[PDB]
């Protein structure tokens, strides 16, 4: 549980994070599905439990760097995912590594998101 | 002029709280995006003429050369379905950008300045406009004479 | 003004967790690349709509501490500092009448990108 | 694949990277191990007998 | 067996309308807080269903065609209904499925049965010491060539005769698809006089029987008693209907239970 | 100002007088159901 | 790409499985032509607005 794995339950396969939830299935309905007709949850064929299936984390990878003439410094940004693998900080857009956090507000230069921008300064 | 304005603003609060359909212009934007995303997902379940819509099934059942034939059918349809989604978003992107330009024009003329244009800032002679923030849009309160 | 920001991956959407399916997808050339760059451009334009509309000024204007306008009540249209998130009494209704779902879609393969300009900053403009 | 800066150069098809943010790749979490859960073996024929 | 009852009297096949009946959980897939559109064999709403009953001078035990599937709804006091027998000829000429309760458990098996004109399970000499035990078995004389045997959970059926309004409701669905026999069961109490109550019910699976035989007809096995031509059956009412390929909108609540259904 | 209103039926246009042909259209999903709403939206905009 | 442009002709000649192969080219071609018409209407509708 609480890990990205390739799960096989009875004749059902898939890759995702298995997290036990409080959902209550009908005793005669073992596997559930969401409004999109994709399984969001399952019932352990052996033990009695309800496992919420959350697809494993994924998202775009963005590179924040100034101009080539300015400097070669790089700051990697992840989209829609927090810091996992891994100046490691977290924002509302995702994990941002390779940059320092400054409480002082400045004019936006390199846009990131959620009211946050990056720049090359002291 | 004070009893008219103060009473007018009171009518805006009562009408805005009572009438939830006046904002349908914004609700439509959310609906169009929700329907486009929902449909975009549901197209993955269709087989697109293939023996099965699941890749693992055709790989674990049909022979290697037979699976390639089926994978081509699934990729072809899933590609076209994604092309349809993008095509619709670009078209709708022209509608939202057009409406945004109109909001920018009214913001400058009706709010920042005073415009003599007829029925651009609302019925009657335009006096002042007070903008208001709204999700995925903007609301303008136009004071007219 | 603003439309939902969405970023679709033509590699994952078309071929789920499949090596052979992804290899055959390369035979179709730039179709994948174009579909990703197209939506990327729109997401950038959606943020431009807020820059060309909401913020018309480079300075922040504030109301005086003592309010006497000559008998006019702007309290409804102006932001109330007592609220946790700065908004007016009119904006309070505008937020409740207009309607996680975006997280479920993010894991389904449809990425919902957060906007560059937050709603709180829009209220300040 | 040497450095993330080179990924930006290859993504742009140029050695000159202007100040800004660009998407050079897509991150995905791979499965750690395979999980297999099947029901009980109940209803057995007594072949031992 | 072949001897008809003395008091049994024929009646015209009266009809009545069922409102929401025919709604069931399509499969093992669970869904909640969503509205799904399912197209399968259903009982159309406001559709006329056959009107039958069994009493001490009208006793109904006819033969009805199974077709692809049928809906069943009945109300019981003394639990007159023993079970059902399915098959093409309902005889030893071929295989026939029998779902019945012997008062110990529910026996489910497929064999070659000897057909009788009036099958049932009779009992006699009640008076004091109410008895009600298995003695005379009129359903079939003998059976052989059994290709299937199954034993479900145990249950004790109380056949003691009762009076008053019908306090129980039992709605079943009998269908066969792709050689797989499916059965649904719902048991709820209701205060009923005649006709049918107005309400909604969510039918649930009971057992899975991958039999795979052709069934063109079926019978309803009943229990008879006397205080066998002179034996009667208690007051009961049962209804039969045919399923059609109709589309319903199944509204799933937060807990997953169907709140209501609508036929397109 | 107003454009000629034309409503095309993807069920009638795609497969003429064919039940089997129409059966293959279900495998494509909303492609037919989707194109019907696209043309309907244009007809509504013509009145506005 | 189909042998004939008539549906009744292909249905009365090739087998159901073989006709589906030809019908695939008919539907695939008609879909591309139908979507092309709808796509043009949306573009023309924008110019009218």
């Amino acid at each position: 549980k609480n890990k990205c794995v390739n799960f096989n339950f009875n004749g059902l396969t898939g890759t995702g994070v298995l997290t036990e939830s409080n959902k209550k299935f009908l005793p005669f309905q073992q596997f559930g599905r969401d409004i999109a007709d994709t399984t969001d949850a399952v019932r352990d064929p052996q033990t009695l439990e309800i496992l919420d299936i959350t697809p494993c984390s994924f998202g775009g990878v963005s590179v924040i760097t100034p101009g080539t003439n300015t400097s070669n410094q790089v700051a990697v940004l992840y989209q829609g995912v927090n810091c996992t693998e891994v100046n490691v900080f977290q924002t509302r857009a995702g994990c941002l590594i390779g940059a320092e956090h400054v409480n002082n507000s400045y004019e936006c230069d390199i846009p990131i998101g959620a009211g946050i921008c990056a720049s090359y300064q002291t | 002029i004070a009893n008219q304005f103060n009473s007018a603003i009171g009518k805006i609060q009562d009408s805005l709280s009572s009438t939830a359909s006046a904002l349908g212009k914004l609700q439509d934007v959310v609906n169009q995006n929700a329907q486009a995303l929902n449909t975009l997902v549901k197209q993955l379940s269709s087989n697109f003429g293939a023996i099965s819509s699941v890749l693992n099934d055709i790989l674990s059942r049909l022979d290697p050369p037979e699976a390639e034939v089926q994978i081509d059918r699934l990729i072809t349809g899933r590609l076209q379905s994604l092309q349809t989604y993008v095509t619709q978003q670009l078209i709708r992107a022209a509608e939202i950008r057009a409406s945004a330009n109109l909001a920018a024009t009214k913001m400058s003329e009706c709010v920042l300045g005073q415009s003599k244009r007829v029925d651009f800032c609302g019925k009657g002679y335009h006096l002042m406009s007070f903008p208001q923030s709204a999700p995925h849009g903007v609301v303008f309160l136009h004071v007219t004479y | 003004v603003s439309m939902t920001k969405t970023s679709v991956d033509c590699t994952m959407y078309i071929c789920g967790d499949s090596t052979e399916c992804s290899n055959l997808l390369l035979q179709y050339g730039s179709f994948c690349t174009q579909l990703n760059r197209a939506l990327t451009g729109i997401a950038v334009e959606q943020d431009k709509n807020t820059q060309e509309v909401f913020a018309q000024v480079k300075q922040i204007y504030k109301t005086p501490p003592i309010k006497d306008f000559g008998g006019f009540n702007f309290s409804q249209i102006l932001p109330d500092p007592s609220k946790p998130s700065k908004r007016s009494f009119i904006e309070d209704l505008l937020f409740n009448k207009v309607t996680d779902l975006i997280c479920a879609q993010k894991f389904n393969g449809l990425t919902v990108l957060p906007p560059l300009l937050t709603d709180e900053m829009i209220a300040q403009y | 694949a040497l450095d993330p800066l080179s990924e930006t150069k290859c993504t742009l098809k140029s050695f000159t990277v202007e100040k800004g943010i660009y998407q050079t790749s897509n991150f995905r979490v791979q499965p750690t191990e395979s999980i297999v859960r099947f029901p009980n073996i109940t209803n057995l024929c007594p072949f031992g007998e | 067996q072949c001897v008809n009852l003395t008091t049994r009297t024929q009646l015209p096949p009266a009809y009545t309308n069922s409102f929401t009946r025919g709604v069931y959980y399509p499969d093992k897939v669970f869904r909640s807080s969503v509205l799904h559109s399912t197209q399968d064999l259903f009982l159309p709403f406001f559709s006329n269903v056959t009107w039958f009953h069994a009493i001490h001078k009208r006793f109904d035990n006819p033969v009805l065609p199974f077709n692809d599937g049928v809906y069943f709804a009945s109300t019981e006091k003394s639990n007159i209904i023993r079970g059902w027998i399915f098959g093409t000829t309902l005889d030893s000429k071929t295989q026939s499925l029998l779902i019945v309760n012997n008062a110990t458990n529910v026996v489910i098996k497929v064999c070659e049965f000897q057909f009788c004109n009036d099958p049932f399970l009779d009992v006699y000499y009640h008076k004091n010491n109410k008895s009600w035990m298995k003695s005379e078995f009129r359903v079939y004389s003998s059976a052989n060539n059994c290709t299937f045997e199954y034993v479900s959970q145990p249950f004790l059926m109380d056949l003691e005769g009762k009076q008053g309004n019908f306090k129980n409701l039992r709605e079943f669905v009998f269908k066969n698809i792709d050689g797989y026999f499916k059965i649904y069961s719902k048991h709820t109490p209701i205060n009923l006089v005649r006709d049918l109550p107005q309400g909604f019910s969510a039918l649930e699976p009971l057992v899975d029987l991958p039999i795979g035989i052709n069934i063109t007809r079926f019978q309803t096995l009943l229990a008879l008693h006397r205080s066998s031509s002179g034996w009667t059956a208690g007051a009961a009412a049962y209804y039969v209907g045919y399923l059609q390929p109709r589309t319903f909108l199944l509204k799933y609540n937060e807990n997953g239970t169907i709140t209501d259904a609508v036929d397109c």
